């Protein structure tokens, strides 16, 4: 399975952005991680296989919205009210099978995108 | 080539889900996973796992010394306090895991029951329980008919008259 | 004709414990107690000082092994087993309290106290403190009479703390091997040293006597310290046997101190340390070291506590 | 049209936690069930009684806000207190989470018990529509409905009429 | 025709946390963590003493700021930041232990020790302890020679505790600013003070020397104390520089002590106190002050923990 | 109520059941009889025994004296010790009360769960030959003698043998 | 024809507490909090020493009441209220820390330190320590001047620990009633004792002064101690007022120490002790003594916490 | 809205018994009894739920007092056996106006109060 | 009372096996085995419930011993494989007289005890 990020760019503080992840193949639970320079990969959002439940980081909750369309086999991350601490390389992730695991752990995802840069200022 | 439900045993051949359907008709045998029930059980366990991974932000510093031992009296108080705390957390950890495991097992067989009862309700008076976790359908139900039961679009009034004649 | 409801199962499952049963099989389980250790100190993003041969208290007085640390700045301080606070034999009163103060100091800033002397030797040295020859503590001065058996004058020295933060002040009392040696260095007669502040007053008399040789010396130094409030003054009144401070110390900010016997790693980052390394884990519990410091999982006695992540495993009947 | 608990809750149900909603020739009506309401409330009241019980253990000062105590004994105290705070914070979080899970479960159990009770009084005179309602196969007027609610409904009285309607 | 079973619901419900889900809606919930503070000290039904300018340790020796408290009775004692234990510069040794003893004392009862003196001045006074002029500690005596530079006699005083509870005994050692003044008060020569009991024996020597001026005075008084068991005797031997006790102290009963910066309130009743006020609550936990004393809810890190008091909320939808 | 009437578990215990925790009580032409069910009884006892095995155990961690009954330790360190000890007592007293209450809640629930499972098993084997009377009993619509009753108890009852007889009895 | 399902019940059942209800009746329950005490010390399988008149610290210095214990071996040590560490009036400095060390010592093994003296008396004795006449501490030596008011020479004594375990070293400082008496015993002038090791450094000065008489004596001896690491040396420098050690002590192994006022019982076996006896119980909690030591149930405030061992008790509907 | 009126208080001998009654006018659900000794705070005594199926008691009162109700007569009862001198106080009946889940021993959780009836034990 | 009689004990070499049997007279439910080595306390070994559907073992014994029963013969069995010198002890069979939930490893929870049979492992 291959994941491809798109929708990154420069954007102003307080503005909004929409990322999309195009998957090729069967994906189940998916999510978003991010990495700022010299820092570790950080959990952002998670959506389950059916899209019935969502999870968010505490620093991110209330501002971001994760969603998916199983018909297009795509994942989305709606980022509203962006702030400078949101500047990072964003990766979409996916699990290949049914799984019960903590959503905030990067190792729990076997499929990773290449990443797309998002800069807020 | 007889088939049996969850009351009897588990299915080592079910692969694309935690719960599922297995049917028997003129066309043959088939097995299909149920996504809604599977997702629900996984949702509850992941939420549970999410709590477990939460980390403390409380910092602790050294109060004794590995190289040059502190004075004996204060050292014995420290060792006594720390060991007491260790007892508490050892108890909590042991209790937490045992408590959670009991709940996880219960929620899992609870999801099984809900799926069983849902199917029982849509089938209405068209079927009977064989006691092993299966339903004996008293009308002819083909692969398309079986699929209607799985995706909850099965209409009991359509097969009612045929089934009632066969049952009685 | 027939439709069945069922759940998945595995040939061999993991055994876990519940409230009512020991060793019940489930489809899958995960560990909750961390046993995996990183045998290095992960200091990435932390200003780290590895004291090595230098002892933590040495950074205040300044023996030869502590020259490169006299004004260090750090987020993370590492003591080693081979660390030594002294060159000339001696000890700190309330030493562990001082170490705890320094471990969280964030490092120290040294300021000259401006002490001047007249009619005395200030160049007291020993072969124990090797610094391109016989030397002494870099931040201290060994005060002596000009010539042997000459009377040491009665002197009074004062220093005012004019900074915003409290000042760490350290001095020493010299205990000679014999009454004769005390007289040779400082002259005959009763020896008294009085130290006074606004909230501190103590007197000291040297106790000449033979002690076991450490670094070849049977003499001993008693190091004393106080915390001097802003705009307060410390006054030293002494007639001999006095090891005078040359510089005062100031705490920089905030830090954490650890004791370790393993190597530093600037490439990995961690928050939980012990003498054996770094605990990097998402698990809520650990069974590695009960004395771990930082932001750590809670220590427990058990090596393993398996958490069920799947339903009860019920094998299929042939 | 009316729907039961399976599909949704009732934002219009007052004077009770659980209730009946009926449909007949005379019209539509809704009434609360006291036995079920009282049972759920009794259990939660039991939890709340446990919650507000107070300790009789007194604690005194062992450090000083104005003049800081000696550093070593001060660090032991700060470390001990912080450890205890960690323990109680965990207990408090676990207690509420544990209790809330149980409260939600017990409230759902009362719903099931009410449902099972009604199904048993109705016997062979009604069928389940799958949404938490019963389709009654005889003519049931407001008094007949009231008899079901207050458990004086006699299934043998309407049985033959109902079984005839059930067959065709 | 049709009968339905159901449960009540609300359009918007309170979000709570469970074991398997965060932020699930329930019909109603209640708080378990107290955040609400009463910014007063609730003292109804408690004998309350507000020390104000008086320091707790001052109540034993008796500086001018502590005169109305020399024999106080209380269930609740309140220390203030502006409180001071002394008038003439000095400090108590083992001060915090004594404070804890006094906070739970229930007040003190003073009894005369019956010391008489002859050929001596007992009226030593200073401008630091000003009571319409030069005075001294109400419970102490500053002993002097009859005339300036005159020799002070060798003295021995003993006191036997004939009560059933232990007696709090306090004495002082005077540290003069210079040798000249020490001679002026007590005569020339070495000055020695010995204090002896069945379980206690120690000596004190005044150390004339320069200290920073506090209240214009560079001298210091060292207060020392012991607990004299019933039927035990304390012996005082001195030839000068001794501040003698006039009365011993006895603990009345039971009390609790607090430190606060807010006013007292006789109208409300409470049992849980902190520096910011009184906690009145039925909740099992609180997030106000981790150092609260009395009979208190337990301190927790979380500000809010909502307990479900109703069923799961499932909105009605057409 | 009526003469020789029997009632099931719903809102009713049996003070006369002596050789088990759960059981059967039947009514037929031959008379009344009562018998315990061992499998369900053993199952409930197994779960409670498992609980007791975990609960009734003391730690292997040793503690020594840190203060003194004969000669009291120094006041300051003594107050720290007393404060620490009392804090620990508060924690364990809380844990113990919560533990017992929690376990008792679970024990009562699991006991009622075994009753339901036994009830559901019988409902499953009887099939269309009986109806629920709402009190925890089954009204059987065919002639069931002592041997027939025993077949229900030991799970060898074959519904197909009595079905036609029973279904006519249900209809009229 | 009818078949019914049911469960057993009892006329009167035990009341227990749950999460949602207080005092609900169950068919059976068992206690989880131990209140039953065995009013003896259960010592089966344990080498037990009952110190009696001897104080624990006395086994190190050796007053007459501690002669039969100078080299005791034990798994369990029992202190009594009538125990005394001294004969000549005095006390140990840092006494409680030392008691804690000795309670888990497993007993002590004494070795001679090999101190020899010249130009002084080593035979100092008193009627306070009566051992078939005027005597002294069995493990100590009271050093005096040859004759009254004679000068005490300046001396240095050293001892090296050549064993593998640390050595317990004890010395004494003599506090005379007057400066005059001190001069009589050790000659005139200031008296100083300095004690040094690799990790220990302290000095001591006697404080002559009038004290209340204990058994007719106003003098005091204060005992001090240190732990000497293997292959390390302790050096004593003194010119008087010094009570010198004759033997050093070594810890044998592991033991438990308790304080009790009740009898020993070699026939019962236990692991949890308090002053009132032994707690022999399988229960997880106890409400007997919060200061119980050993391997114990946890102390709780509650006297009773009943755990249900049976189902809910439901009375039978009247026939 | 709802009004409560106590009756049946009096002087009584130690160990003797007394029975209080509360007459309500208006709809009552859960009810209870509190008492107040002079200069003290209102103290919980007993509680009965709306249907009369469950009861709660204070620890100092359990085993001696019995609370009961008659929903037909809209009345509440407190039967006090084995009275002791510390049982001397003014007794108040209390009531809640709606279905409610709340701790029974908290006075603020009851909105309707009677005026009180004196009970003196000698 | 129920009477229990142990048999089958003896001397045996390390690594060998032995089979103990307990003959009961009277109604027994849950049964078990305990042992006592010289100078020690009675130690739990194995437990079997009344129906023989469930078994419990000591950690030092698990994997080597097997407990079983025959309700027809009213007999209990302890099959001991891979015997070790630390297995040397007097072995006791134990029994409970009624249906009961109790901790299996607690000796006091069993009211009927046998006389014991000696097992010695060289
Ligand atoms: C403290 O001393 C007092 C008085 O010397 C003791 O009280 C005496 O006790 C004896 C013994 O019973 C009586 O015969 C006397 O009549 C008592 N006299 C007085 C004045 O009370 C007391 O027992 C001693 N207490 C201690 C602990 O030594
Ligand atoms: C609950 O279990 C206990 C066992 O702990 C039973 O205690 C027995 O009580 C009877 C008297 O009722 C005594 O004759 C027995 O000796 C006791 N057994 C033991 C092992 O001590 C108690 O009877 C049980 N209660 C019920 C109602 O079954
Ligand atoms: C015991 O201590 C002695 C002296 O403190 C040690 O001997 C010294 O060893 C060093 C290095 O081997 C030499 O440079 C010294 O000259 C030695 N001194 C003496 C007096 O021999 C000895 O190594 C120590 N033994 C152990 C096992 O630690
Ligand atoms: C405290 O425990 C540590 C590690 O268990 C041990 O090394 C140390 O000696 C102990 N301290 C005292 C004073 O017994
Ligand atoms: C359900 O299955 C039937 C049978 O194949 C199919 O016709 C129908 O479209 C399915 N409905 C949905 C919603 O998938
Ligand atoms: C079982 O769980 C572990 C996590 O502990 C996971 O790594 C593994 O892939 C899981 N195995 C299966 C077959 O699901
Ligand atoms: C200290 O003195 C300086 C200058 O005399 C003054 O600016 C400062 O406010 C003083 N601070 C205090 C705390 O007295
Ligand atoms: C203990 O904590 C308080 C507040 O966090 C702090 O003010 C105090 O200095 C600490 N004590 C020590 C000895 O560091
Ligand atoms: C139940 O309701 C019916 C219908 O109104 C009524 O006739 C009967 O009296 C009621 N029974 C009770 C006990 O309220
Ligand atoms: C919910 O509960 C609170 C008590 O926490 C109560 O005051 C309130 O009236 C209840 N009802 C609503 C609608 O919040
Ligand atoms: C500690 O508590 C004990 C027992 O309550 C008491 O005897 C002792 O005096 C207390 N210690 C201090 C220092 O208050
Ligand atoms: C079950 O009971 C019937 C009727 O008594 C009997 O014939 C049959 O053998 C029994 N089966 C078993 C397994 O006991
Ligand atoms: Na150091
Ligand atoms: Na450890
Ligand atoms: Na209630
Ligand atoms: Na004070």
């Amino acid at each position: 399975v291959q994941l491809v990020e798109s929708g990154g760019g420069l954007v102003q503080a307080g503005g909004s952005l929409k990322l999309s992840c195009a998957a090729s193949g069967r994906t189940y639970a998916m999510g978003w991680f991010r990495q700022a320079p010299g820092k570790e990969r950080e959990f952002v959002a998670h959506i389950n296989a059916l899209g019935t439940r969502t999870y968010y980081s505490d620093s991110v909750k209330g501002r971001f919205t994760i969603s998916r369309d199983n018909a297009k086999n795509t994942e989305y991350l709606e980022m509203n009210n962006l702030k400078p601490e949101d500047t990072a390389v964003y990766y979409c992730t996916a699990q290949g099978q049914w799984r019960a695991a903590p959503v905030a752990v990067a190792a729990e995802y076997e499929f990773w995108g290449q990443g797309t840069q998002v800069t807020v200022s | 080539g007889a088939i049996a439900g969850f009351i009897e045993n588990g299915w080592e051949g079910l692969i694309d889900g935690w719960y599922g359907f297995r049917h028997q008709n003129a066309q043959g045998e088939g097995t299909a996973a149920d996504y809604k029930s599977t997702q629900s059980a996984i949702d509850q366990i992941t939420g549970k796992l999410n709590r477990l991974i939460e980390k403390t932000n409380q910092q602790f510093e050294l109060i004794d010394n590995e190289f040059n031992e502190v004075e004996k009296q204060i050292g014995n108080v420290i060792n006594w306090t720390r060991d007491s705390i260790t007892e508490v957390w050892s108890y909590n950890a042991e209790l937490l895991v045992a408590m959670e495991n009991q709940h996880t097992i219960d929620l899992a067989d609870s999801e099984m029951d809900k799926l069983y009862e849902r199917v029982k309700r849509q089938l209405r008076e068209n079927a009977e329980e064989d006691g092993t976790g299966c339903f004996e359908i008293f009308h002819k139900c083909d692969d398309d008919c079986m699929a209607s039961i799985r995706n909850n679009t099965y209409d009991h009034s359509k097969y009612r008259e045929e089934a009632m004649q066969n049952r009685i | 004709d027939k439709i069945c409801l069922g759940h998945h199962a595995v040939s061999n499952g993991t055994k876990v414990n519940t409230l009512t049963e020991r060793g019940v099989e489930v489809v899958n389980a995960t560990e909750t107690v961390e046993r995996t250790n990183i045998p290095r100190i992960c200091s990435k993003g932390k200003r780290t000082v590895d004291l090595g041969q230098c002892g933590l208290l040495g950074t205040i007085t300044g023996p030869p092994q502590c020259d490169q640390f006299l004004e260090f700045s750090a987020d993370l301080i590492i003591e080693r087993r081979e660390g030594s606070d002294v060159c000339y034999p001696g000890k700190f009163v309330n030493e562990e309290a001082l170490r705890q103060i320094l471990r969280e100091s964030g490092g120290i800033d040294k300021e000259a106290m401006g002490f001047t002397y007249s009619g005395i030797r200030t160049n007291g040295a020993t072969s124990a403190c090797r610094r391109s020859g016989s030397s002494f503590y870099a931040e201290m001065k060994w005060l002596l009479s000009n010539t042997d058996n000459a009377a040491f004058p009665q002197m009074t020295k004062s220093y005012k703390n004019t900074r915003k933060s409290p000042a760490l002040i350290v001095w020493g009392i010299h205990h000679s091997v014999s009454t004769a040696e005390q007289t040779k260095l400082y002259g005959s007669g009763n020896k008294l040293v009085t130290v006074g502040s606004s909230n501190y007053q103590q007197s000291f008399v040297p106790s000449p006597g033979a002690r076991p040789q450490v670094n070849g010396l049977s003499g001993r130094i008693d190091f004393h310290w106080l915390m001097l409030n802003p705009n307060d003054t410390v006054t030293f009144s002494f007639n001999g046997a006095f090891i005078a401070p040359d510089r005062a110390s100031f705490l920089r900010g905030k830090s954490m101190g650890i004791q370790s016997g393993v190597q530093v790693d600037a490439n990995c980052e961690g928050d939980c340390y012990h003498s054996g390394g770094t605990i990097i884990s998402n698990l809520p519990f650990q069974n590695i070291d009960s004395r771990a410091v930082g932001k750590c999982p809670r220590y427990v006695k058990q090596r393993s506590l398996l958490l069920a992540t799947g339903m009860k495993n019920v094998p299929e009947i042939p």
